[PDB]
């Protein structure tokens, strides 16, 4: 405590009385003439120092500080996910105890924790300064609860999988039994002790609590984003250059978790306060991006993305990013496409591996880039993770910053007839969680091509026949990516006979256009409800405003349902009857299409007024400032 | 009552219940429920106005929507608590005035789109 | 949040705790611990701040309203802070007449310490005594302080700061004291224009109150190549119609957004200005259909992206 080393190199006289060392060894740097003063013995002993201080960033003190310039540069293939490097790092022949050091690190972060836990053995065996011992006692424990935690996550967890098997979980059981992680330090050489003070928090249980408690800081209303981001960087840089296994922890996963987002928020909160003062800050980098995809969880980024507004947050080194997410990528393909699957590397690498995929949408990726990214993401992303819905999720955010290119749009084709192929099969049914299926993927296809017509999937249609139904239905709902010849070939395998039918081809796409013999069907649905008064009510009074039917022989059913009445005719309808909550279930077309009537405008608008005193309802706030309705 | 939830961006209730229902045609289907996904950015056509897309699950297995879906339940039930729990769900249904006011899962599809 | 309609409970507990710390803030500075002092006077702060949301009784208000008016050490809360925080204390009680002789007092004292000539009130937040006495004349119409009408009385020339600081208390006073005041004062300056039209000594403005306008624009001008909003409001009401002023754009953003909506450049406009906007005020905003679908703008923006709620409240309200 003789001195403050500050998190951007400079040096603070803090707490000795005697003789300032350090200034004195900041002087003897700056300036060569006193160098030479120094014994050859002490003169080596300075170079060594200096290269130290240098390479662990301290500069100078704080009085003589300048331009100080704090880059964060971690020297760590794990960190960086260079998982074929590190595993061509573990296949060659350790020369050194600290080769065998980073080999158990790097088998630990590819998921094999055997050999992991077999080589930090080794090197305790070997390692009796003690320093890689006791780093290697720290990283077998450490190793050792993840195995368990692993052990323990499979028992409860789709298939049963036994990564590690019986007899190495009994010996590591026996081998491990009664070991003191807290005893461990106090029973080093007292050599030890004394100049490795620093690494007895690596037996701690918790290591960030201090880190932790001071992210209040970026709680306050009334720098500390700089301090907590060196911080930050510092602690990572540690744990992953000396290669410690609690860079792999839950305690240090929510401490990265914490303080980015509270770093994020308080970037918000600056942002809007100076708004709302000067009326018209987080400037992420590569390093940034993958600290969020490593240790965020998707909801912990989805309410990033709703606290704070990221498209307000510029990012750097974004060719960096590209091929970190083209990395990813390529190990989700080599993980997938082949059978190179391991499940515990699976487990863990699956998150970063969705985490980076759904932030890329903040991202400009290259042509080539996107296209290994969409290619990986579409074909080699596993079901059990990535559904049909949330993988299009995926795929559309990357449209954000790159609209969809030829080859894309190639690839989600591929993906297209990929499925269509899957449905051959009368068993296969698309399962998805978001409730969006292969059709959106064409409706996106549309969306940015409103041209495209997909070959492969006209082939298809034109050699359907009656007999493989579920095909049928499934191209139906892609009816705008076939041809002309296609369109009529599989028009012909459904008919529009009775409502019922006419409201199925509505939903699935099957016609986009009212003919007359359909508002017929729809005239006939009427009476016979108006017939049997003394679902689809709703549908066609919200079409015939929507100027989707023009028969105009409608108004014959008015009095029976309230939105019937209120869409059929604004003028006359009386607003007492209205339900606010009608407005919570039109989309952005049709709530725009009520706002521009000019009839019943004034009506909704006081309605929506009305809800948002009484109940402060921000679905209804958002509704009446987007549209005015 | 305790898991269940009121989400008022579409006015419905997550209740982990299942339903058994009857339709207009007498089909008869057990330990169904459904589940509602909010997409106001999904890509419409010309005749789509729902804000919501709304998929019926029987069994674990999802079903196609063929017929008019005109229904009313017959039994509720919690399946964390097996207590039945029918009479809420009227008094919700008549409540709420919306379609499909009790829903096993909502999905909320706007703060993952690219729009949002 | 509104936490005005957050009920408080255990009102009683929370007003003994209010009394006992006003009980050692007129202890600590009437035998002063400066350690205890510096931990005790930031909660003595909140409390009282926080007090606005409690209802007092006449008793607790009088020592809670006592202690920080006169024995509240001005290095933490000023003069207009404190008038701040005895404002707030009139939102769940409405001034009581022992209240209205607490803030009497003190404004005599005020008086007594403006004898001197070289005491001046220095305030962050720019209210003043006057805004004591407008507080005091808000709740009670006719009320005439005795003894501020007795050092009116006895003023005479050579005491020009009590002359000035009992101009700008003029409704206070006692019918022949105003009259006193008013022979030994005159309006002649832009800051007496103001004081003036405050109290209510002028209705509508004068040629020469123009005159005086246009004066120190033109001082403005000359030492250009804040008193200018006021002037900007003054003319978008219509009440200046000197027809001049747009001769005067350029030196601060709110005069020019006041005078010329439609020339205003509205990426240099501060949201912030519509929360110091009255109702009236308000209205006419945005009844200007020049300007008000840029503040519509301005307003929804401010509703989206700032958790202040009283952006929404405007724009329920009067539709800017």
């Amino acid at each position: 405590y003789d001195y403050h080393f500050e998190v951007n190199g400079t040096v603070v006289r803090h707490k000795n009385k005697g003789f300032g060392y350090m200034e004195r060894f900041f002087e003897l740097k700056e300036s060569c003439d006193e160098r030479s003063k120094l014994s050859k013995k002490q003169y080596e002993r300075f170079n060594a120092l200096f290269n130290f201080f240098e390479k662990n960033g301290v500069i100078c003190m704080a009085k003589d500080a300048g331009t100080l310039n704090t880059s964060i540069e971690i020297n760590s293939l794990a960190y960086h996910g260079k998982y074929d490097v590190m595993k061509k790092f573990i296949e060659e022949q350790s020369v050194s105890i600290e080769d065998d050091y980073k080999k158990a690190f790097f088998l630990a972060c590819l998921g094999r924790w055997e050999e992991s836990y077999d080589l930090y053995s080794n090197i305790i065996l070997n390692s009796i300064n003690g320093c890689v011992y006791y780093l290697s006692q720290i990283n077998r424990y450490r190793i050792y609860q993840s195995i368990t935690q692993a052990v323990t996550q499979f028992n409860g967890l789709g298939r049963h999988y036994k990564p590690f098997t019986d007899e190495f979980l009994a010996r590591i059981e026996r081998e491990m039994t009664n070991f003191n992680i807290d005893d461990l330090f106090n029973g080093m050489p007292f050599e030890f002790q004394k100049k490795y003070k620093i690494l007895e928090f690596l037996s701690d249980n918790q290591f960030l609590y201090d880190d932790t408690v001071k992210l209040f800081e970026l709680t306050n209303k009334v720098s500390s984003d700089i301090v907590v981001l060196l911080r930050l960087y510092d602690n990572l840089r540690f744990l992953y250059e000396n290669c410690l296994w609690s860079v792999s922890f839950h305690e240090f996963h929510q401490y990265i978790r914490n303080s980015m987002s509270l770093l994020i928020e308080k970037a918000e909160y600056e942002r809007t306060r100076d708004i709302d003062e000067l009326g018209f800050g987080f400037f992420m980098e590569y390093y940034d991006f993958v600290n969020i995809s490593r240790h965020f969880k998707i909801d912990d980024i989805k309410n990033l993305e709703r606290s704070c507004s990221i498209d307000k947050i510029r990012f750097g080194e974004q060719e960096k990013i590209e091929e970190y997410l083209v990395g990813i990528a390529e190990e989700i393909t080599k993980q997938f496409s082949a059978n190179g699957m391991n499940v515990v590397f699976y487990t863990q690498f699956i998150s970063e591996a969705k985490a980076a995929l759904y932030f890329a949408k903040y991202v400009k990726l290259s042509e080539e880039g996107l296209g290994k990214i969409v290619k990986a993401l579409l074909f080699y992303f596993p079901e059990r993770d990535l559904d049909i819905g949330k993988r299009y999720v995926w795929l559309e955010r990357l449209t954000k910053c790159n609209e969809l290119p030829k080859s894309i749009i190639s690839i989600i084709d591929d993906f297209l007839v990929l499925q269509a192929e899957k449905h051959i099969d009368q068993n296969y049914s698309e399962v998805s969680s978001n409730g969006l299926y292969s059709r959106d993927y064409g409706a996106l296809i549309k969306h940015f091509e409103k041209n495209f017509i997909s070959k492969r999937l006209s082939e298809i249609t034109l050699c359907l026949t009656q007999d493989k139904q579920k095909q049928i239905d499934f191209l139906f709902k892609l009816l705008p990516l076939l041809s002309t010849n296609a369109k009529s070939h599989l028009l012909s395998f459904k008919s529009v006979e009775n409502i019922n039918d006419l409201m199925n081809g509505i939903r699935i796409g099957l016609i986009d256009e009212f003919t007359p013999e359909h508002e017929e069907l729809i005239i006939e649905y009427l009476e016979t409800r108006k017939v049997n008064y003394i679902d689809y009510m709703s549908t066609f009074g919200i079409w015939y405003f929507l100027e989707e039917i023009n028969n105009s022989k409608m108004e014959e059913f008015i009095g029976m349902d309230d939105q019937y009445d209120f869409f059929v005719d604004p003028e006359n309808f009386d607003y007492k009857k209205f339900i606010p909550s009608w407005l919570k279930n039109y989309n952005d077309k049709l709530l725009g299409k009520i706002a521009g009537n000019k009839h019943m405008k004034h009506h909704v608008i006081e309605v929506l007024k009305e809800r948002v005193k009484n109940s402060n309802d921000k679905r209804y706030l958002e509704i009446l400032m987007n549209y005015f309705i | 009552t305790h898991d269940l939830v009121y989400h008022s961006k579409i006015n419905t209730f997550v209740w982990d219940v299942e339903f058994d229902i009857v339709l207009s045609d007498s089909k008869e289907l057990n330990k169904c429920y459904f589940v509602k996904c909010f997409n106001p950015y999904r890509i419409n056509g010309k005749c789509d106005f729902a804000v919501s897309s709304i998929d019926i699950f029987s069994e674990g297995k999802r079903l196609l929507i063929e017929n008019e879906f005109n229904f009313k339940i017959t039994k509720a039930v919690h399946v964390a608590t097996s207590k039945d729990v029918t009479e809420i769900v009227l008094h919700l249904s008549e409540r709420i005035s919306s379609p499909f006011p009790i829903v096993k899962e909502v999905v909320y599809l706007d703060w993952s789109h690219p729009q949002f």
